[PDB]
């Protein structure tokens, strides 16, 4: 629950 | 459905553009450096180089990377401070980095938390500073005890090598790798922790006593163990600490009986060992769940809280209740220090600077980091 579902890359 | 996320998004982007407007005034610091992926993880290692005649001076950082479906890695960044941000160092890792803890007593040893439920232990002198090009991580131990992923981790200051760990498998592992050699080898727990009932979020030992440590969970409450006990399924101490989910607990470096919590109720809760029936205090401005609480370094009376609601405050327990202008009181309670409004995402975790009072960095879901100290008139 605490970690985001997509996390984005630069 | 999903439509509130949207106006939301355009009220952070105009608070952020006057939080922009007002930091001369606010900071004596800031730095802000956006990572290839964004880090669940900040820790500051605990040496500083200061160069010869320079005005600055080298502090280094434990980052990790939170991909998706791409190589994760356990990073060490570097940062230059006044008396530049580069990553120095890329560890393959198995999944991502959930948190990542350095030993006090051997700095260069670094454990981390991974979805897999391994907990990992890295001693990042012993890789190249470019990571295998394989992909393929090589810890130097792997500590299995866990069925499930966590998040606390936490190493003895005082017992050398013996180290904590929470899981959402209900359960709290402890393991002592102190005469194992780091070669690969698998160790498996020396104690497991049952009595809480629900996802354990964190743990952490006493800073000063090396039988005692606490832990918080899902199940709302602090428990306080004592490792000399015999029962592992019963802690010393069991408090209903919060109205819901207990994310975080730190214990005050400076006053033996006295740690915090911070709680999805969106609070802080101020607790003394010595009579854990009584909270002491609620620190009470957070908007959303809080998710990880830390007291300076420096300063016995102040502790930060951050969490979902993209806020890091600082609270001052000794302005508690203090009288405030009816002006003053709108902003907040007289213990609130300082609200810092630099993230426009979720912060992952935040660290205070060990050699450099006030400066702290955090990190966010957004893959910012920032580095940045208030300014010095608002602590005196």
């Amino acid at each position: 629950r605490r970690k985001q579902e997509q996390p984005k890359r630069l | 459905a999903a439509f509130d996320d949207a106006v939301e998004e355009r009220v952070i982007n105009e608070e952020y553009k006057i939080w922009k407007k007002n930091t001369p005034f606010l900071y004596d610091l800031v730095m802000t450096h956006a990572l290839e992926w964004p880090s669940l993880t900040a820790q500051w290692l605990p040496d500083v180089t200061r160069p010869e005649g320079k005005d600055f001076s080298i502090h280094r950082l434990v980052l990790g990377t939170h991909t998706s479906d791409e190589q994760n890695h356990l990073v060490i960044a570097s940062v230059q401070l006044p008396n530049k941000i580069e990553i120095e160092i890329k560890i393959n890792h198995e999944g991502e980095v959930n948190r990542a803890r350095y030993m006090p007593q051997n700095p260069c040893i670094i454990a981390t938390k991974t979805p897999s439920s391994d907990v990992l232990v890295f001693d990042y002198t012993k890789h190249p500073s470019k990571p295998d090009p394989s992909g393929e991580c090589n810890p130097d131990l792997r500590l299995r005890g866990h069925q499930k992923e966590g998040y606390g981790l936490s190493w003895n200051p005082n017992l050398s090598g013996h180290l904590l760990s929470a899981s959402d498998d209900h359960t709290i592992c402890l393991w002592d790798i102190s005469a194992v050699p780091k070669e690969g080898k698998v160790v498996d727990a020396k104690t497991i922790f049952t009595g809480h009932t629900a996802v354990v979020e964190d743990v952490s030992w006493h800073l000063l006593h090396e039988s005692l440590f606490g832990s918080v969970a899902d199940d709302q409450k602090l428990m306080i163990w004592d490792t000399r006990s015999n029962n592992t399924s019963k802690p010393s101490h069991s408090v209903d600490a919060h109205t819901a989910e207990v994310n975080c607990l730190s214990f005050n470096p400076y006053s033996e009986f006295i740690l915090a919590t911070g709680s999805a109720d969106k609070t802080v809760a101020l607790w003394d060992l010595r009579n854990l029936k009584l909270k002491l205090h609620s620190f009470e401005s957070h908007k959303d769940e809080i998710f990880q609480v830390q007291w300076s370094p420096h300063n016995e009376t102040i502790l930060a809280s951050s969490g979902t609601d993209r806020r890091l405050n600082v609270w001052d327990l000794s302005k508690i209740g203090e009288e405030q202008s009816p002006e003053d009181a709108e902003d907040g309670p007289p213990e609130l220090l300082f609200i810092h409004g630099g993230h426009t995402a979720k912060i992952s975790d935040f660290s205070w600077n060990p050699n450099e009072p006030w400066v702290i960095c955090s990190v966010s879901e957004d893959n910012i980091m920032q580095v940045w100290q208030m300014a010095e008139n608002i602590y005196n």
